């Protein structure tokens, strides 16, 4: 049982820092924000 | 200023808020944009 609970631990403590790193983990999220922000900016920049 | 008016500097008609500038123009800037073909600011032919 103590090695299934640190295993665990350390398993759920390297999330953290898997996702503080490589600068696309959270990419899907991202991209539904800048589909709709450039959607956006492409009705203001076609009234020019 | 600070009211819903509408103006006509040197031909261009409009309606907003006419308020402050706040920002550094250049001695040869007479109109002011945006992303947009929109006037933004312009310069006063009378009190500059
Ligand atoms: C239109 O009126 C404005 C406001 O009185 C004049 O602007 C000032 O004019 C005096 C004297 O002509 C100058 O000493 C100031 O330096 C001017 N101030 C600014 C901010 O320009 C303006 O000269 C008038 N227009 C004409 C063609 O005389």
């Amino acid at each position: 049982q103590k090695l299934i609970a640190n295993q665990f631990n350390s398993a759920i403590g390297k999330i953290q820092d898997s996702l503080s790193s490589t600068a696309s983990a959270l990419g899907k999220l991202q991209d539904v924000v800048n589909h709709n922000a450039q959607a956006l900016n492409t009705l203001v920049k076609q009234l020019s | 200023k600070n009211k819903c008016v509408n103006f006509n500097f040197n031909g261009l008609k409009g309606t907003g808020v006419l308020t402050e500038s706040n920002k550094k123009f250049l001695p040869f800037q007479q109109f002011g944009r945006d992303i947009a073909d929109t006037t933004d600011a312009v310069r006063d032919p009378q009190t500059l």
